[PDB]
């Protein structure tokens, strides 16, 4: 497999981290029938390198579906044990997808779950066998690790939504507009002010979530933050990954709106799953993050783009970044499926599992 | 019914907390109870914690009624038949009322060590904690002065003034408006908590949260001295985030962990991280 | 034999009078070292015998020197380790314990050899912890980034040694006014090339604004997650804490104490007054008060990430690492 090529010129202080670009894709180096890669895998890679699949549990559960399917498609060769047959041919993939897009937290964790896993395997288990419960295995992790994490947390942040609060949500996120649905559903009377930023526009998938729902939702631009939070209640923003230091990673438009929150006395919260916290730490967005595509920056403002060939300007530089890290004295309260438990309390949840 | 006449008379005792009579007189009536399933057990029990959170109002009732419902489902995982379970919890309950007692010494013996001679300490209230740290340190040789607020809801700052006095201690009553006045002439703040939340604050007199935050701006530490039988799972995001039926004037509020230093417990010397960390291994 | 009796008072004298092994890498594997040939050459039927030996030789070691504390932390960890096997031949204080709830009088022959190989394990982890700080470097630097250190650390040293391999910034070392070690550092790291700066400590500020990151490390780490580190180094924090630069603090886990910040007056070392004032100043030496103190104190909400062997941690987190390396009853010792 031929390693993915750089596209333009990356920043001095981001010059360690790959950039890519969507238009260009490894698929063209390859067989039309894969053969080195699993054609599941293939495809999950052209699905994260196109952008179709761009969440974070959505990513993992896609991720744990091709599993399935490649561990149903797998055969153990002979003279060959599968506990390390099975993990030593599942690398490449991942290296596959790594080069596709750079994976997330929880399919990090799903990853190293799935290893410990195959690695457990005893020796005089059946193939058939094992494989029907890896696939049993995976099943139960996403029903208990996404699924049922998420009623959890739905009805622990319940309680903390009152009548008449002004909810301030950002971006787009599964958990966020599920506890909104519901707590609209259960009774409680409020509205939610959906922040959104450029280029993903995602926060869109959002706000027409919840005027289908029949919540009073209201639609604004993240420099225009500082002008609606006087009027908001609370701020409820959705965690990619929860560091072992209390740091929250996240949307890069998180760490920024945390902190103007903090002027205006508005408490903020983070929801996130246990499945998704690291061990690792992180101090600041500049020694591990994500550069995308440069080319989304280009906007047409009235009948111009004035970033049409940027590549012609020798010292001109477009940064593009994906994630963000929050220190912990800027987050006030954290939701867990194990009950409402505060930032400093992440590696104890990492020490109990 | 007539329960709360047991738990008036149960203190008696003017040093006595009002978590331990409300633990004792839920022992007694566990003790005296007839039934013979543990579901019922843990009705009657929950009606009666309720029913004595209705006279009492402090945050340490409640606190010490989930630690004894807490104690009660981890008694009864083990034997599964409700007369071995009974006896257990019967044993245990009186273990548990013979280790709390010891709290307040083992908070004493082990916080005096921090107050330095010739210093000057700065409380709110009136509290058994703090006294009996203060009484610990003059008995190991050590001069200091202390500054009490009034505490004007209901003067008891006069009274820790009249027992330091009695204590052969220099203690000047301060105003409560004249704290931010003092906090300059202070080497440290003990006070006293009714309960500490899970993030790892307080819940203490009204005039104790902009005291920390005079003591923040000064750069003052701001010690804080509660027994182990007061943590409670609650996570008040601000002032009006606490609970109407333990504020009730307000006679009761919330101070954050980034305004505390240390905590003082039965289980030792903690920070405001250590607090989650127990109710979490306790499974409350 | 009188052979460890002589060891025991050459290594206390040792302590005592002047600076024994340098670093205190070397020091807690003399302590280790030490207390097994304790262990070994010594008769104890049961494990309270052998505990109250060890206890009063940690005493008497403390005793000699207070700010040591590598030999007391080192004999705390041989008592818990005494104490873990003794619990697993035979059959800490929260919340579960104090609702759902011992004498070391009992003698095992095995017991000892034990306790010899669960040493024998600390001992090798000692050969790790430099480098297994060292290997963190990538994790936490990147290039063009600028970077300021306080005196000489050999952890700190290899950690910026082992980041410009792969990787090229800019180190400033401020040299302590007592002791000007960081002299040393400055040209053990340019003889590496990594474009070393010396500098003073009355400059640290004046530079503080052109800082990414600052690393350090310290003598020992106190239970709530202070630092007692070297003279100056609470200024450095300060400025730190002014910019709101995250600070990093490379320490192994042998420099974990459970004393907490109340034994003031005997926190610093004193040294004499040479070094700050000279002897040659004439007639105005009687009447000056001259203070060289050593050592510092470091509050722990001035301070960001602790990097040791096991990774990086926050410090409301090293409350539980004492916990998991130390008894409660042998706080005091």
């Amino acid at each position: 497999v031929p390693t993915r090529k750089d596209y333009g010129s990356k920043v001095s202080l981001f010059s360690h981290l790959p950039q890519y670009s969507r238009q260009n894709s490894l698929t063209q180096f390859m067989s039309i029938p894969s053969s080195v890669i699993h054609p599941a895998m293939v495809r999950l890679g052209l699905q994260y390198s196109q952008g179709l699949v761009s969440g974070s549990n959505a990513r993992c559960i896609a991720l744990l579906r091709a599993l399935q399917q490649v561990i149903q498609d797998y055969t153990t060769p002979p003279n060959e044990e599968l506990s390390r047959d099975l993990v030593n041919k599942l690398k490449p993939y991942m290296s596959f997808l790594t080069q596709c897009r750079p994976l997330s937290a929880s399919m990090h964790n799903a990853i190293k779950f799935l290893n410990k896993e195959i690695t457990s395997v005893g020796s005089s288990k059946r193939e058939e066998e094992a494989k029907s419960e890896l696939r049993a295995a995976i099943d139960r992790y996403v029903q208990e690790k996404i699924v049922l994490a998420a009623q959890a947390i739905s009805r622990f942040a319940y309680q903390k939504i009152s009548n008449g609060d002004v909810i301030l949500v950002y971006g787009c996120s599964s958990l966020v507009s599920r506890i909104l649905q519901e707590a609209w559903t259960e009774g409680r009377r409020f509205r939610v002010v959906v922040v959104d930023s450029r280029p993903w526009l995602e926060g869109r998938h959002t706000l027409r979530s919840l005027v289908h729902a029949g919540v009073p939702a209201s639609y604004l631009l993240i420099p225009a933050a500082s002008y609606v939070l006087p009027e908001v209640s609370k701020v409820l923003l959705g965690a990619h990954a929860l560091l072992a230091n209390g740091s929250v990673m996240s949307r890069v438009g998180t760490a920024q709106l945390a902190l103007v929150a903090r002027a205006h006395n508005v408490p903020v919260l983070v929801c996130c799953e246990t499945y998704k916290f690291c061990e690792r730490v992180q101090t600041d967005a500049f020694v591990s993050n994500e550069l995308d595509d440069p080319d989304d920056l280009q906007c047409k403002r009235g009948e111009h783009v004035a970033l049409a060939n940027w590549q012609n300007h020798a010292s001109l530089r477009l940064l593009n970044l994906v994630y963000d890290v929050t220190p912990p004295e800027l987050v006030d309260l954290v939701i867990t499926e194990l009950g409402m438990i505060p930032c400093s309390s992440v590696p104890v949840v990492l020490r109990v599992k | 019914e007539l329960i709360e006449y047991f738990k008036s008379q149960m203190k008696e005792d003017p040093d006595m907390a009002s978590a331990v009579a409300a633990i004792r007189t839920l022992l007694e009536f566990l003790k005296r109870d007839k039934g013979e399933t543990i579901q019922g057990l843990r009705a009657n029990l929950t009606s009666a914690i309720e029913t004595l959170c209705g006279v009492d109002s402090s945050v340490a009732v409640s606190s010490g009624g989930e630690l004894f419902l807490r104690f009660i489902s981890l008694a009864s995982l083990e034997y599964s038949d409700y007369s071995k379970c009974k006896k257990i919890m019967i044993e245990r309950g009186e273990l548990f009322l013979r280790r709390i007692s010891l709290s307040r010494n083992k908070i004493a013996d082990l916080c005096h060590t921090f107050i330095k001679d010739g210093a000057t300490i700065l409380t709110h209230a009136y509290s058994r904690v703090v006294l009996r740290v203060l009484e610990a340190a003059v008995a190991a040789k050590k001069r200091f002065s202390v500054y009490v607020t009034e505490s004007q809801p209901d003067l008891s700052g006069k009274k820790m003034a009249k027992a330091l006095c009695h204590l052969n201690v220099p203690v000047t009553v301060v105003l409560d408006a004249a704290v931010g006045y003092i906090m300059e002439k202070a080497d440290l703040v003990i006070v006293g908590a009714e309960g500490v939340v899970e993030n790892g604050g307080i819940i203490n007199k009204i005039g104790t949260n902009q005291m920390a935050v005079c003591a923040k701006a000064q750069n003052k530490p701001f010690y804080v001295v509660a027994e182990s039988f007061k943590f409670v799972r609650l996570f008040p995001l601000n002032q009006q985030d606490v609970p109407d039926k333990f504020k009730y004037h307000p006679w009761v509020d919330y101070t954050a962990p980034s305004l505390i230093t240390l905590l003082f417990t039965d289980l030792g010397v903690l920070t405001p991280s250590a607090v989650s960390d127990e109710l979490i291994k306790l499974y409350l | 034999g009188s052979e460890l009796s002589e060891r025991i008072e050459s290594f206390v004298e040792t302590l005592k009078r002047g600076g024994g092994p340098r670093s205190s890498e070397e020091m807690a594997r003399e302590t280790l070292g030490l207390l097994r040939q304790i262990i070994t050459d010594h008769r104890w039927s049961n494990a309270g015998e052998l505990m109250e030996l060890i206890r009063r030789e940690g005493r008497r070691m403390t005793a000699a020197q207070p700010s040591e504390t590598t030999v007391g932390n080192m004999v705390r960890r041989v008592l818990k380790i005494i104490r873990e096997e003794y619990g697993r031949l035979h059959g800490q204080e929260s919340l579960h314990k104090l609702l759902t709830s011992e004498d070391f009088s009992f003698h095992y022959a095995q017991l000892q050899s034990n306790i010899i190989e669960a040493i024998n394990e600390l001992l090798v982890e000692l050969e790790g912890t430099m480098e297994n700080i060292a290997a963190q470097a990538l994790e936490h630097i990147h290039s063009n980034e600028v970077i300021m250190t306080i005196g000489f650390s050999r952890t700190v040293e290899a950690f910026l040694k082992e980041a410009a391999r792969k990787r090229k910034f800019h180190v400033i070392v401020a040299e302590c006014a007592p002791f000007c070690q960081g002299h040393e550092m400055a040209v053990n790291l340019s003889k590496a090339g990594i474009e070393t700066t010396v500098m003073t400590d009355a400059a640290i500020f004046a530079v503080m604004s052109r800082v990414n990151k600052v690393i350090i490390g310290t003598k020992t780490i106190l239970a709530n997650g202070a630092l007692r580190a070297v003279t100056g180094t609470h200024t450095l924090a300060l400025a730190a804490k002014h910019h709101s630069t995250p600070l990093i603090v490379c320490a192994p886990m042998f420099k974990l104490s459970p004393q907490f910040p109340n034994e003031e007056d005997s926190f610093h070392k004193f040294v004499a007054p040479e070094e700050v004032l000279p002897f040659t100043e004439g007639d105005i030496l009687e009447k000056v008060s001259v203070h060289c103190p050593v050592f510092d104190y470091v509050p722990p909400e001035l301070i960001t990430l602790f990097i040791s062997n096991i990774g990086g941690n926050a410090p409301s987190y090293i409350y539980r690492l004492m916990s998991e390396l130390y008894h409660p009853d042998d706080h005091v010792l």
